[PDB]
């Protein structure tokens, strides 16, 4: 059981430096490859050859691509802590930068690299057997993790297929945003991202930080602490393939019974228990405080109040001790509550899945070490909210023909600033269709 | 039984009927705290 | 002499059979090696039934182990007599379930049962004369709920004459751990119930609310259960493996626990279920183990008994015993309630005894009862299932992969036709 | 935000009192019934004695 | 003005639904209390 | 074959039992831990009154406690002797009566009757001839009152052929610990007169007496005053578990003592009761034994029965004796005080003789009295229960918890009739 | 069985301070909060050997709330239990209810929902407030309705500082007692009083302090708290907890205000000389001098009384007490007791903290009584304020922030019909 990773944009090489940080020390690999060779702590040997391949001489590889088009942020990785660990081919770099045009992305600058990222991602599978599925990270609102992403995406499904794609992308905030054509370079974007990912995590900057302020208590957060928290939900969900549970629930399972219809497939994700190092020590965490923690409405991390919706589906991720009796309970405890809704057409509401590794802290990091854990990602309704706002403020630019030019130059039409309007609104329709 | 199951109720309606009297004035003394505090968001005590 | 052949599928499956071949094989008192190191010489005399010895006395218990993902034979291995089972009885896949019905019993059962079939095959010519099949699996799951379901489909097409007992759980509204469970619920019951001789279904909030309630524990776990299941399942089978006052073979139970050949769903209880804090309290004696059997709160399964009929009932006692003292019982618990019993069966129980309790005990018993009160735990799952499917809920994943919605509403249809037949005999 | 989580409270307190209220109902009409069945009762003695 | 106005009537709204369940909850419970002392004349009419 | 279940309710009732078991205990001869370890035959001849043997060797008492705390039943298991109990008769809410007759009669008492029944139905159930039961209770507390009441009540709707022993500690006023004690004892004698058949009226104020005038102890604890009252219900009950020259149970004593269908408030004293020191200048003679035990500085009770007629008394001795002695001795006490003594029934008094006396006191006896000065206990707390009730004192923790007002004056009627009755027949 | 803490302003959480000093030294926890069954009432156990409480410290100004922090028991806490404003409502019950008090309610719920989550057998809740505040008067109004509002069902014990007679810190702490009187009369189910002139009294004869300060007075009454709670903490030979002591001691709906009386008060020097008996130490708590709050209780009749014993006490030595207590002329025991002792026993010595005014005494008595002479306080306060309310000084602050003279109006109303009450109720 495999899955290779592909990191495009600012977003996704900056995800990707922080969560392989956490994936080298949980199954305890040094940054040069290298597992120490006196002493030793995991599970087994084969629990690593899920993300990393061994070559001969112990030195472990990752399955990771880390493709840009700027140069300037894939040389940090080149350069920094991790420079044996990858080695030079999972390192694709363009001679220049997108620059947060969607059109100049995908078609002109793009072409020349999609095809050379590509022959790695094969020659990268053929190695791999038990190719799980494609996880990608990206920023929509962008000019490589958009366009690029957007790409590579179609030239991925017409050359495998049926396999399941985790796209975890994220959408600007409505108010905490660093850009002025985020709008077009998101809508455009979600045109293609709908009908390919199969399934779309939604991320957001300012619900994060709000959650870093609320909870670890720093006052100022920044990247460097976002992606922290980023790689601890995907390690939380994708650790079922590599560490033993009771009730295990895999990729497969997941993107089965997670997504009721062939278009409504976009999550919300939360993670609990988010806590400092200072109060930790000073709460009592149990399932239940834990689950109800994770249900709540001001932790997720997507700025939406899920009361205006309704969860479609939900599935937990637990970790380390956890016995599944008090999980059960609490899980009743919630179908009991009346606070948080369900659809009428789904009477069985949950995936509780269960995997017997404690979460693993970075030393020197905001997040403290806890016995337990756990991860929701959850299939709702409140996300029309989401895409509604973010159409509405596209209107407001778009009915000026402010920017465009700027897409028409580089060679593109407005058939497609329509095309986009217009799956975005049968997106929004479908969401208050199948609500009801 | 009959009677006197209602007779209870009654009284102990009665009696919350007194708290009742309670609540009523706090309505209408809030509505008109309210109303007022409407016109000071600009100059609270400027204005005056 | 009379062979039994164990059938393991599902991760549920797995771990239920890692569990009862634990007791079986502690109690016919071979150790965890797979030599013979027991006590008396009574045990030796019917290993037959479940072992073979291979050259040297390593005894290989007969039984066949199937799933989609090597994780689970992993832990099979792993577990305490793990060693036991035979190398070449881990049929597994390498894709996985993925809770999908239609890849458990048609894309993956094309490729993953006519490669078992060759091993229960060779099983079957290896031992001599089979008295049955036992098959320990799922009904919420993809691998025991559809290719468990197949594979029964050619076995019975296979051996027509030999008993079937399908130790069977089922989802449950309280312990719904995953949201798909109508589906591979009704698809497998569908099957089962033209299929097999005697469904024994089981559920997880009756085996919580037992280990809570009589067993009194604090952290009950899946462990636990599967013990509770693994005490049952060799309850089932004592008769065969030790000779008693009053013998009970699978066949006999199903004659006297079966009036119509399609009411077949058996709901199954253990005796005596006693906490560790007050072991030294209570009184093993025949009144004592029959007012614990005859009582909602010990049956294993989400029914409420009063709240029925019961058609059938078999009790099966383990102990030196007094065959008059336990037919007093099971007469005086019949007359003091006619009305839960039906009106045109006199002698609704049956009893059997052995003379040999199980390890640990002196005095046991198992309660086996056919009652029409199981209808409404199929009434639940119909009824979700009726509202989930209305409006095409997850359904493209069964309608992507070579199966039509005619499929659901027949399932369906058999499901409400068997509920109506409960209903009508009462 | 408020006066959503409000009223969704509200119609919860709503639907709690109609729930005990269903309850003592049913717990009346029981008492009722076995009342008079035991009136009954006691005419059938009466009967035997005599 | 337009903002505090629109402000100004969900507090009003908020407050009202406030009183108004705290009322519906006393009438209920009134009812209730009356439900609960028939049952227990009933239950000890019954028990003799 | 006659069988006996205690029942132990609220807090004061929870430790006289728990002293009386570790009295009756080593009468039998049991030590704490439940293996028999004693001497003679005797004791074990008929045991079976109280106790059941669990699994070779281990007996275990028939007895029931029940409160709505946890801290009492914790505190009676770290006591010594507290190891016999079954833990599943441990039945115990959380929140507490408080001192309050509707918790422990409406809410709370309804929450848990349904439960308490269900273990004193199996106690009911395992035994083969019951006679009767026994209660030990107050009559000032939540708890102990109303919810005694309640299950005394729930009781007599179901075994309507039975008597219960309820020994009921009085609330005394000089003794009085809690603000409202009147509104507890007169609303639980309202219904001890209509269902319970064997009231033993005790008190705190005549105990405390006792200790402080006879035994000349320095500090007198609960201790011994449950001591005092665990050897009175020892050895009210010896007529059946020891063989006498005439032998005397428990439907005897209440037919010859009771002469009216409602006059059932017995008096109660024992004898010997010395100190360390008189102890060894005193002779045990019968004549001596009868003059303590009519010593009306020895009856537990704080109404003097100088103070009204005997309408009967009876006495159960215990060690080898002459009958003719006793009797001649009850004689002389009728003639010499003739006055005290009902005219229209010849010879009030009851005697009776069991072989065996309690361990170490080579002779005792007990008294029971049905004298008419019980009236005075009963007019002492209805001028309370007046004084409190004129101006409504207290009464909203009530009527707001459920009772009308209509309750309390017809409590007040049944008592001042039942004081009534005991003045017309003096 | 739990009960949790509140403190609302300065004399709030500075008793609250002396209370849990105490504690952790009762039950054995180590001041940094580890152990080296009991405990469960105020702490609850978390991690390998910590032990967190049950108190949520709110204040709006900071000043002293951080002082909790600052000091020695700063792991004690959950760092977010300790609830800080920005600006004190400044003596003004109008500023702490309307203008400050609302932002900082909705996070002291948010903060005591998840205490009674983590709490299971909820006994009540025990709140520490001084009317003669502020903050402590409308912060502690706003927050009582609150709870009242949200739970109801559960009982508040709210222990209240008052204005004596002579010592008076502000001037407008008669406005604060009078604007506090309506909540303080009908969500609060028992509220305990705590004058200081008669606690300075006390300490002046009985502990012989000639200059006293706020440490003796919070410690004397950290340990009537602990004696209070002790019945529900430890084990006991007759025990009572707090719905006893509602039962017992709160005969009407609108009569509960209770006398406080611990004793003996002994210092260490005269604790060998004084050999403390029991009868002797429930004569000096009846004695009307031992009572921590200024009230002639000869100027009224007792009403009812509770008794909690502490340390080596027999059960006959406090009847006889009460005998004699019935049988003395000096307190005139009304009517409608003939029975008016809720008199409990327990069987922890209380506990004495390092560097303190107290000695190892082995038993000790807390006297909580329900009399009439209360109705004294109230006719005085009612006189004190209506002084200043004639001309209407200082109103125009309230004002100003924005309540109006009803509230002040209704006040007034509020306490004549009290003292009506208790008046009538006398006879
Ligand atoms: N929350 C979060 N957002 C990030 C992070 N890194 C990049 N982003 C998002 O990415 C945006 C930066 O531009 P990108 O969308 O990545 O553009 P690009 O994919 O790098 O392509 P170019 O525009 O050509 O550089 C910011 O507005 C962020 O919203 C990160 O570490 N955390
Ligand atoms: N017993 C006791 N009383 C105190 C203590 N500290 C302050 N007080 C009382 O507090 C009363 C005055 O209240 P404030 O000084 O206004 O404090 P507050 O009640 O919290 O009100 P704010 O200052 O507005 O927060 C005085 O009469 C003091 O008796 C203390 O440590 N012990
Ligand atoms: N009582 C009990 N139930 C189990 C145990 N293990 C799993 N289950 C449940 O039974 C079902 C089995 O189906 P599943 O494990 O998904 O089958 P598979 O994954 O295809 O092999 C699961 O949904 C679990 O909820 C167990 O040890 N005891
Ligand atoms: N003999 C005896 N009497 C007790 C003891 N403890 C309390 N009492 C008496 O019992 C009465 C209280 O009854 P209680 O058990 O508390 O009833 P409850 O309030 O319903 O729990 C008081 O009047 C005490 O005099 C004890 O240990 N022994
Ligand atoms: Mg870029
Ligand atoms: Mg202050």
């Amino acid at each position: 059981r495999e899955v290779i990773s592909i990191h495009i944009g600012q977003a996704g090489i900056q995800v990707g430096n922080a969560c392989w940080e956490l994936y080298c020390l949980e199954h305890g690999i040094q940054p040069d490859g290298q597992m120490p060779s006196d002493k030793t702590i995991g599970g087994g040997d084969d629990a690593f050859n899920t993300f990393f391949s061994e070559t001969g001489a112990g030195k472990h590889v990752p399955r990771c691509i880390f493709l840009d088009l700027e140069p300037t942020v894939v040389d940090e990785v080149r350069t920094g802590t991790y420079r044996q660990l990858f080695h030079p081919e999972q390192l694709i770099s363009g001679k220049e930068d997108a620059a947060n045009n969607f059109a100049r992305g995908h078609y002109t600058i793009g072409k020349e690299i999609v095809d050379l990222a590509l022959d790695r991602i094969r020659k990268l599978a053929d190695n791999c057997t038990g190719l799980q599925g494609f996880l990608v990270f990206n920023a929509v609102g962008g000019g490589t993790g958009s366009g690029l992403g957007s790409l590579l995406l179609e030239r991925l499904s017409v050359d495998y297929g049926k396999k399941s794609k985790l796209g975890f992308t994220v959408y600007p905030s409505p108010q905490v945003s660093t850009a002025v054509v985020e709008p077009y370079n998101s809508v455009l974007s979600t045109h293609s991202l709908l009908e390919h990912t199969d399934v779309a995590v939604m991320l957001d900057n300012e619900a994060i930080y709000d959650i870093c302020r609320r909870s670890l208590d720093i006052e100022r957060p920044t990247y460097t602490n976002l992606n922290r928290l980023i790689a601890q939900v995907i390690s939380s969900l994708t650790a079922s393939l590599r560490f033993d549970g009771a009730l295990n629930v895999d990729i497969t399972e997941f993107q089965t019974n997670l997504v009721p219809y062939p278009r409504i497939h976009f999550m919300l994700s939360s993670y609990a228990p988010i806590i400092s190092a200072e109060k930790a020590y000073h709460e009592q965490l149990s399932v239940a405080e834990i689950t109800n923690a994770a249900f709540e409405p001001a932790s997720m991390m997507v700025k939406c109040d899920p009361r205006h919706g309704k969860y479609m589906a939900c599935c937990l991720m637990y970790r380390g001790d956890v016995v599944p009796k008090d999980v059960n309970a609490s899980v009743a405890t919630i179908k009991t509550k009346r606070t948080i809704q369900f659809v009428d057409w789904c009477p069985t509401g949950f995936k509780c899945g269960i995997n017997y590794q404690p979460p693993t802290v970075v030393p020197g990091g905001d997040l403290a070490k806890v016995q337990r854990a756990v991860c929701m990602i959850s299939n709702s309704t409140a996300i029309g909210e989401i895409f509604s706002r973010l159409d509405h403020k596209f209107d407001l630019m778009y009915a000026k023909r402010a920017f465009v030019h700027w897409y028409v130059g580089e060679g593109m039409e407005e058939g497609e600033f329509s095309e986009a309007r217009e799956d975005l609104a049968a997106l929004e329709k479908d969401f208050e269709e199948v609500g009801a | 039984n009959r009677l006197r199951v209602e007779a209870r109720k009654e009284a102990m309606l009665a009696g919350r009927a007194g708290k009742f009297a309670d609540v009523q004035a706090t309505r209408i003394k809030t509505m008109r705290q309210l109303i007022e505090n409407r016109k000071y968001v600009e100059k609270h005590r400027k204005l005056h | 002499m009379r062979e039994i052949v164990h059938i393991q599928g599902g991760q549920c499956g797995n771990q239920i059979g890692a569990k009862f071949w634990e007791v079986v094989s502690d109690e016919h008192g071979i150790d965890p090696t797979g030599t013979y190191h027991g006590d008396s010489d009574l045990q030796l005399e019917r290993i037959n039934v479940y072992f073979n010895e291979a050259t040297g006395g390593r005894y290989v218990p007969r039984a066949i182990l199937m799933d989609l993902e090597p994780g689970t034979m992993d832990s099979v291995r792993s577990g305490p007599y793990g060693q036991i089972f035979r190398p070449d009885n881990f049929v597994f896949g390498q894709t996985g379930a993925g809770n999908n019905w239609a890849k458990g019993h048609y894309t993956e059962g094309a490729e993953l049962i006519d490669s078992v079939l060759d091993v229960v095959r060779k099983e079957a010519e290896s031992c001599d004369c089979l008295q049955g099949f036992q098959v320990c699996h799922s009904l919420g799951g993809g691998t025991g709920s559809g290719m468990g379901t197949l594979l029964i489909s050619k076995i019975r097409e296979e051996y027509p004459d030999r008993m079937m007992l399908t130790f069977s759980v089922v989802p449950s509204p309280k312990v719904s751990d995953t949201v798909v469970e109508p589906y591979n619920a009704t698809l497998s019951v569908h099957q089962l119930v033209e299929n097999a001789d005697e469904c024994m279904v089981l559920d997880n909030e009756a085996l919580y609310d037992i280990c809570f309630r009589t067993l009194k524990l604090t952290t009950p776990t899946f462990g636990d259960l599967n013990h509770l299941i693994s005490a049952v399942m060799s309850g089932i089978t004592c008769c065969l493996r030790f000779p008693g006052q009053l013998n009970a073979d699978l066949r006999k139970l199903a004659v006297n626990l079966i009036p119509f050949p399609r009411l077949h769903f058996f709901m199954v209880g253990f005796t005596p279920l006693t906490s560790r804090g007050s072991q030294q309290y209570r009184a093993l004696t025949v009144p004592e183990l029959t007012q614990q059997m005859w009582d909602a709160k010990n049956m294993m399964c989400a029914a409420d008994p009063r709240h029925g009929r019961y058609l059938t009932a078999s009790a099966l006692f383990r102990g030196r015993m007094s065959t008059k003292e336990v037919d007093e019982q099971m007469l005086n618990v019949q007359n003091k309630n006619s009305s839960y019993f039906v009106e045109w069966i006199p002698n609704n129980v049956k009893s059997s005894v052995c003379d040999i309790p199980p390890k640990g005990l002196k005095m046991s018993a198992t309660f086996i009862g056919n009652s029409t009160a199981i209808q409404e735990m199929f009434k639940r799952v119909s009824e979700q299932f009726t509202a989930m499917f209305r409006r095409k809920a997850f359904l493209h994943w069964y309608t992507g992969e070579g199966m039509d919605e005619m499929e659901f509403t027949e399932a369906e249809s058999n499901m409400n036709d068997l509920v109506s037949e409960y209903q009508q005999y009462q | 935000e408020d006066n959503f989580n409000l009223e969704g409270r509200i119609m919860g307190d709503l639907r709690a009192m109609e729930e005990e209220a269903a309850r003592l109902n049913s717990q009346i009409e029981e008492g009722r019934g076995a009342k008079r069945d035991t009136l009954a009762e006691i005419v059938e003695a009466e009967r035997q004695i005599m | 003005a337009a903002h505090a106005d629109e402000v100004f009537s969900l507090e009003n709204r908020k407050q009202q639904l406030a009183l108004s369940m705290e009322e519906r909850k006393q009438e209920v419970e009134v009812h209730r209390d009356g439900l609960r002392a028939e049952l227990r004349l009933l239950r000890e009419d019954v028990h003799r």
